């Protein structure tokens, strides 16, 4: 083949297995939890409506993601 | 050879551009093929492992 | 309209109105160099800013200062043509007027009493020609700009690749332009460690302590405060509620007596508002909330002066216990949270071994140079010179800018030395990057990478040379010789010139100017390499720089790079990109105030553009500069977005400002895969000029600018009329209004005829003007190679049909028709230079006589008497271009050969021949022959013949030119003698030379006549002296390598013709090897009878997502349809009426175009030259991301009577039955990449052999056997091919008896083989045995 013909497939695998992990972080299951598993705050109805099966309030999720951002 | 190097450096900075060996044939009292000979004789060998 | 543009005006699609015209494309090279070499009275840059940096040089207090006064650039010995012909570096001597002043050692402060003055010679500096290229050894070279990391402060992360857990570390380097580095590295346990120059790491706060800081103010600097109070009941605390935003309360948050949050709760924004809206100003919590904090500062007894607790002390219950007994009410702890305000400097204090400034300097000195005894003020001196000396350490002005910008300093310039302010700001920014407010630096971020260019790299090497020359001069001056030494006996011109000459002559940023093309030169000059001395290598980087960053926009082409080994390291500059005053790249942007897009442009750099909302080039505007959308596409900080109307800070200058000059000549770039356009630009950059350069029927309008701003076009220098044109020179009677007052003159350009570029293509200009034709300034007078009327014609647009056609284009191949090879629209001239030198063998000289042993007279009808071939003779392979023989003494011949000699009475000649014969395969016309002769030798007949020719031609040229200038001067003076001095035609008969002394008033007319007469006499004197110098140059000894007698150079002119195996290419990255040149009858032909010219494979269209080729095919068929209609009207001649009507219709034809041209202001013969230029096919412009959408292409395909769907029904040329499924046939621009097959194809049956390893060598480019590697050995081992491998490793390559035995066997009809032993192996035995090792072959 050629440079561009394999470069296409390298970029394509890159993009696909980059979409898939960002899409797997998305919650698709259903189990309402009503109580943030770190702080016990009641996860409001709407923030449970967007992502069904979310088991953290928005505050604790922001905290945990801020912690993730440095690889701790 | 040492005479040659010294006089060459001198003519390079006195005669403007550079010493032509026809000019060294006068600047020295030599026969002008002695000069070409001694110039082709003083050079060192290239190392056959020098990488292009 | 320009006269060269009413010749063939290109129908321009593209809707955006251009705001900033294209720059001068070669501007970086010329700009930076002529800033390097220029009398600029200040230390801005250049030479004198390199002289001031080391001048004046004083003795060691010696009362004698060698001070600089000025310099000057000498006159070049040789001009660039002679400099290439002789193999010299075109340069200029550099005179410098130093001055030695002396003071005798009495008073007062060095009385200047005995001074001197001179003009010294320090080295020659090469010169950039008018096209930005150098001539270094007769070869054209180009100094490619480098992209190096600027001084300053950088913050990087080292993301998850050292620690096992994956935690990142966030170091923060400080690299100065000159001095010591400083690095600040966290550790896996979150410890700040400052390591001065790259040796051992130290704890962070030791450097702070060395700054005369101690722990209490250190914590005050690096922290916020928390104040606990013993509120009579268990240590209740001061509280502000936003601090707690992310807390998990270990108690009942209660105020007003009112519980705000129950204990255990993660503190919420809700309770945040509750606290401050209710304004809790002091809280009460349990004591184990203070049980684990740390105290801010010192604490000592009012009882016995004993420490309550030291500064930076973890807390406990007994510590507050003793605080109570001390009566303390202010517990100063820190506000340390895991999330935002983490404790890092606190623990780094815990780890700090030292305690005070002296301990810190002790540790620093022990690290810097261990072993020696330290000392208090000795260590003080070392430290306070490390980063605080004007002498030693210096972040230069760019370094200071990068510093004060990378910390968000309001100022932009300051010291060159560090400060406590600076290092503390660095540490703060680092820990706040660790906290999570900030970001690490992208390394490739083009705000962090400067650009040296040719001048800014030549001056640095000049500085190296000058440093060594100044140290020599200083050590010499210290020797108290006298006031007799003049400053030329002291200062050597060897080191300076040597350093700068090895820069220009050998370094990775001085390359052969790729020249196979106008675009190739112009895109090799504008190149931004990222390698070389001072820049990272290939191994060490590495994908830090190997990729594009969202700040490459408008600075570096995102697509144009060499694919292959170094991708993304040799990024090429974009169209409008300039360089900052510092060295940083900047691009224009329209200033867009509140809602109106002003046409004042504004060059933003990279560091600044990431703080503005920049518009989008394709953003509509309502005739005033107001975006006709509400929201508008913009790019604020990296991420693009939608921003409202009143937020945009800048707009883009024009839509081609993201792509380079190479990738802006592609039409429909926005319909191509990215990598396809990359391959397309790279393969456009190799196109070989053709015989008849054509034009793009589908271009992007950048052709004109790229060709003019290149060198090859001979663009006019001043308006006027073409007085006498010719195939070798254009003479221009300039206008009077564009004329100089005295010294009338007329511009005479001489055109470069057939001469060879560096790539052996033929570079040759041709006049595109006609006698009597007007010209305006900036017009085009002559097309160089691959230009058509000031357009870049790199290819030829041929009628291509996309369809398979019989496997002859199976993978990528290309089925070319015979008309392509008869019409000679790829026949391309290559001028090759063959040399033949006469050396001085030990056995004596070598002759070049025309008598050579062992060749009949039939093979010498070409050579003249003197030995060298006739100019114009048509030679081919094996002929002798030069007849040279070398003495063979003596033969010592064989047995029976002796008998055969006796039998036929012959004599083995004392000489054998080594004569220069054409390399095999070549076939061409000897078009020029020069004879360089050593000075001692005497010229043969041919050398003196060529000197005769050269002198007569120099005389003829100088006299033709002086005659043209004479004629211009005479006619101007005559036109003055028409008024005021009235002899209307009573002046056209008496002697014209009797006009410098003829009648007039003594008016301004008379002053003019005197000035013009002086111009005449000056012309005479000047051209006389020029002829004398030129003749002395022609007949003057040539310098030569030591040992060479004479050298004879021949220039064949091979003429390549397209043939199966050549590479061709569209511009859209569709390469392909021609696989068959089938006849005409056999080609697919449309219903009207015309056959397609080139059949391409459709299957390479959807795999490789380059739909640019299909849309260019449609638009090209459309344009040739318009051309067809014009040609039938202009051939069946109607009149200017119908013709002007049809052209006017085909010229409006679009959406809101910017190309309103109207043939209402034309002549009626100025429409006929136009509409004859539009008969081969009417060009069409298509700016890169502003092209002609498919609606317009249908419209134009409908203008001509072509089918709207872009597809025809071809009929088969061999069976005549129509191909079902109608095919695409259009006009595509096929280049011809000069991967020509006949420089690819070689063979070797037997030849030379290397000298140590007796392997096949060739070396004549190239008889080399194939490199039968190791992986091929395994391919043969996977087979049972043991005999094939054995002969492929012993008798074919090495075994010196097996190979002769094998040749004899083959010629004797026996295919046996005597395997013998490979010479590599027994050499290996000899070497293993040359150690103390005995290795034998046992039997
Ligand atoms: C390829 C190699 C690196 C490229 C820089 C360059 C560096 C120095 C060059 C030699 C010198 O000129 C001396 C000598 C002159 C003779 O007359 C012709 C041969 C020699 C040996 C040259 C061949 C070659 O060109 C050399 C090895
Ligand atoms: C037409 C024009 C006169 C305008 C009044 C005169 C003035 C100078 C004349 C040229 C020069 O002589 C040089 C040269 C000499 C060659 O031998 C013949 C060609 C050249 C180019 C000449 C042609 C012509 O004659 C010129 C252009
Ligand atoms: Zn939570």
């Amino acid at each position: 083949s050629d440079e561009a013909d394999e470069a296409y497939s390298v970029t394509e695998q890159l993009t696909m297995t980059g979409i898939n992990r960002i899409r797997q972080k998305i919650n698709a299951h259903g189990i309402p939890v009503y109580l943030c598993e770190a702080c016990g705050n009641p996860i409001p109805e709407a923030r449970r409506k967007i992502f069904p099966g979310v088991t953290l309030c928005v505050e604790c999720q922001a905290y945990q993601e801020r912690q993730r951002k440095h690889y701790a | 050879i040492n005479k040659l190097n010294r006089i060459s450096r001198q003519m390079l900075q006195e005669m403007g551009r550079e010493p032509t060996p026809e000019e060294l044939a006068e600047r020295m009292l030599m026969p002008e093929d002695k000069i070409r000979k001694v110039l082709k004789i003083a050079k060192e060998p290239i190392s056959m492992e020098t990488p292009i | 309209y320009s006269y060269t543009e009413k010749k063939r005006i290109r129908k321009d699609f593209g809707k955006r109105p251009q705001v900033l015209d294209v720059p001068y494309l070669l501007s970086i090279q010329l700009d930076s160099f002529q800033k390097f070499i220029e009398q600029d009275p200040e230390g801005q840059y250049g030479l004198e800013a390199a002289f001031r940096s080391v001048f004046p040089i004083q003795s060691y207090s010696g009362n004698s200062e060698l001070q600089y006064v000025s310099y000057r650039l000498g006159e070049p010995v040789f001009d660039v043509q002679e400099c290439q012909i002789r193999g010299v570096t075109y340069s200029a001597p550099l005179r410098v007027k130093l001055r030695l002043v002396i003071y005798e050692r009495e008073a007062p402060e060095g009385t200047v009493k005995d001074i001197k003055e001179q003009e010294v010679y320090m080295g020659e500096i090469p010169l950039m020609t008018d096209n930005g290229t150098f001539v270094i050894n007769g070869t054209e070279r180009v100094i490619v700009s480098q992209l190096h990391r600027s001084p300053g402060v950088f913050f990087d992360s080292d993301k998850g690749k050292t620690h096992s857990s994956g935690k990142v570390l966030y170091n923060a380097r400080i690299i100065p332009y000159r001095g010591s580095w400083l690095d600040f590295e966290f550790d896996p346990k979150d410890n700040l460690f400052v390591r001065i120059d790259r040796r051992r790491k130290l704890p962070a706060t030791i450097i702070l302590r060395a700054l005369n800081y101690t722990t209490e103010q250190i914590l005050d600097l690096f922290f916020e405060k928390v104040i606990f109070e013993i509120r009579d009941n268990k240590l209740q605390m001061e509280l502000v509620p936003e601090r707690l935003r992310g807390e998990t309360a270990s108690f009942d948050i209660e105020a007003n007596g009112k519980v705000y949050v129950e204990k255990g709760r993660r503190i919420t924004a809700r309770h945040i508002r509750q606290l401050e809206k209710d304004d809790v100003k002091l809280i009460e919590v349990p004591v184990e909330y203070i049980a684990g904090k740390v105290v801010a500062k010192d604490y000592i007894d009012e009882s016995t002066g004993e420490l309550i607790c030291a500064a930076n002390m973890e807390l406990s219950l007994d510590l507050l216990a003793k605080l109570s007994q001390s009566g303390h009410k202010r517990i100063e702890t820190l506000f340390t949270n895991d999330l935002d305000h983490g404790p890092y400097i606190s623990e780094t204090l815990r780890v700090d071994p030292t305690n005070d400034r002296l301990s810190a300097l002790v540790e620093i000195y022990r690290m810097m140079r261990p072993g020696e005894p330290p000392t208090r003020e000795a260590a003080e001196s070392l430290f306070e010179n490390l980063f605080f000396s004007e002498d030693r350490y210096d972040l230069s002005a760019v370094g200071r800018m990068k510093f004060n910008r990378s910390l968000l300093r309001e100022e932009i310039e300051g010291s060159g030395i560090l400060s406590k302010d600076d290092i503390i700001d660095v540490m703060k920014k680092l820990i706040d990057i660790r906290n999570g407010k900030g970001e690490v630096d992208d390394i490739d971020h083009l705000g962090n990478r400067r650009i040296r260019s040719v001048g800014e790299m030549a001056e640095n090497q000049f500085r190296v040379g000058l440093v060594r020359v100044e140290r020599a001069v200083k050590e010499r001056l210290s020797l108290g010789d006298l006031d007799t030494l003049m400053p030329q006996d002291m200062i050597n011109a060897k080191p300076i010139s040597a350093a700068v000459k090895e820069f220009f002559g050998s370094s990775q940023l001085s390359q052969f100017m790729d020249q196979n093309n106008p675009l190739s030169e112009i895109t090799h000059k504008r190149r931004i390499s990222a390698l070389g001395p001072g820049g990272l290598t290939r191994e060490r980087a590495g994908f830090e720089v190997r990729d594009v960053h969202p700040t490459h926009y408008g600075r570096v082409c995102p697509i144009e790079t060499p694919e292959g080994p170094n991708i993304g390291l040799i990024n090429s500059l974009s169209v409008y990109a300039q360089t900052n005053e510092y060295g940083f790249l900047e691009t224009p942007y329209r200033k867009v105030t509140d809602g109106v897009v002003t046409d004042e442009i504004h060059y933003l750099s990279a560091i600044e553009e990431g703080n503005y909302v920049i518009a989008q080039a394709n953003s509509n505007l309502d005739e005033e500069g107001h975006f006709v959308e509400d929201l508008v596409t913009c790019r604020s900080k990296g991420e693009s977005s939608l921003f409202s109307r009143d937020q945009v800070d800048y707009m883009d200058v024009s839509t081609q400002q993201v792509v380079s000059v190479g990738a802006s000549l592609i039409p429909f770039l926005e319909h191509d895969d990215a990598n396809r356009a990359l391959m397309g630009a790279n393969m456009q950059r190799q196109a070989v000029p053709t015989l008849r350069a054509d034009k793009p029927l589908v271009g992007t309008g950048m052709e004109r600018a790229v060709a003019v701003d290149s060198g090859v076009t001979a663009v006019a220098k001043r308006g006027g009329v073409v007085q006498y044109v010719d195939a070798s020179r254009i003479v221009i009677k300039v206008n009077e209004d564009e004329m100089y007052p005295g010294e009338a003159g007329i511009d005479i350009y001489n055109l470069t005829k057939y001469t060879r570029s560096n790539q052996n293509t033929c570079i040759n200009q041709m006049p595109c003007v006609s006698l009597g034709e007007p010209v305006e300034r900036g017009d085009v007078l002559a097309d160089g190679p691959s230009t058509d009327l000031g357009e870049l014609a790199l290819g030829q647009n041929m009628r291509v049909a996309f369809m398979p056609w019989n496997g002859y284009n199976f993978e990528d191949s290309i089925l070319v028709s015979e008309r392509v090879v008869q019409e000679d629209r790829f026949t391309t001239i290559h001028i090759q230079e063959l040399a033949c030198v006469s050396r001085d063998t030990k056995l004596g000289p070598e002759e070049i006589t025309a008598d050579i042993p062992n060749v009949g007279e039939a093979a010498l009808s070409k050579l003249d008497e003197s030995g060298i071939v006739y100019i114009g003779a048509e030679v081919t392979g094996g002929d002798i271009l030069v007849g040279k023989v070398t003495p063979k003494g003596e033969t010592q011949l064989t047995p029976e050969e002796k008998l055969l000699r006796a039998i036929f009475g012959e004599k083995a000649s004392d000489v054998k021949d080594s004569s220069l014969r054409v390399p095999n395969g070549v076939s061409g016309t000897v078009i020029d022959v020069q004879v360089f002769t050593r000075d001692g030798v005497e010229k043969d007949k041919r050398a003196l013949e060529i000197e005769e020719m050269q002198l007569k031609q120099a005389k003829k040229d100088l006299s033709e030119e002086l005659q043209i200038l004479e004629a211009g001067l005479f006619s101007r003076i005559r036109a003055v003698l028409v008024a005021g001095g009235v002899e209307a035609e009573k002046l056209d008969k008496l002697p014209r030379d009797r006009w410098l002394e003829l009648g007039l008033t003594d008016e301004e007319k008379q002053n003019q006549l005197e000035q013009l007469a002086e111009q005449y006499d000056e012309l005479k004197h000047e051209f006389e002296k020029k002829l004398e110098a030129k003749r002395r140059k022609i007949t003057q000894g040539d310098d030569l390598a030591p040992g060479v007698l004479k050298i004879v150079k021949v220039y064949l002119a091979v003429k390549r013709r397209i043939q199966p195996g050549d590479k061709m290419a569209g511009r859209h990255g569709n390469k392909g090897v021609i696989s068959k040149i089938n006849p005409i009858e056999d080609m697919p032909y449309d219903e009207n009878g015309t056959p397609v010219d080139i059949v391409l494979n459709p299957l390479g269209v959807p795999s490789r997502m380059n739909i640019g080729q299909i849309l260019e095919t449609h638009l090209g068929m459309a344009a040739k349809g318009i051309g067809d209609k014009i040609n039938a009207m202009l051939k069946q001649q109607q009149e200017v009426a119908k013709l002007r009507e049809f052209i006017q219709r085909a010229y409006d034809l679009g959406a809101d175009v910017r190309q309103k041209v109207d043939l209402s202001t034309f002549s009626d013969e100025e429409v006929m030259r136009l509409a004859e230029n539009l008969r081969k096919g009417m060009p069409i412009a298509t700016p890169v991301f502003d092209g002609a959408k498919e609606a317009e292409i249908k419209e134009l395909l409908k203008l001509g009577d072509l089918p709207t769907s872009g597809q025809i029904r071809l009929y088969d040329g061999r069976t005549g039955e129509q191909f079902e499924r109608p095919v695409t046939v259009g006009y595509m621009y096929m280049l011809k990449l000069n991967h020509l097959v006949d420089d690819k194809m070689h063979a070797r049956s037997t030849g030379s052999y290397s000298l140590v390893t007796q392997q096949p060598l060739g070396g004549k480019a190239q008889f080399g056997g194939q490199r039968f590697g190791e992986m091929e050995v395994w391919a043969l081992e996977a087979y049972g091919a043991a005999y094939t491998l054995q002969e492929m490793l012993t008798v074919k390559s090495d075994d010196v008896n097996g190979r002769t035995k094998m040749y004899k066997n083959i010629v004797d009809g026996n295919h046996q083989m005597e395997p013998g032993m490979p010479e590599s192996f027994n050499v290996l035995l000899k070497e293993i045995r040359s150690l103390g090792i005995n290795i034998e072959l046992e039997d």
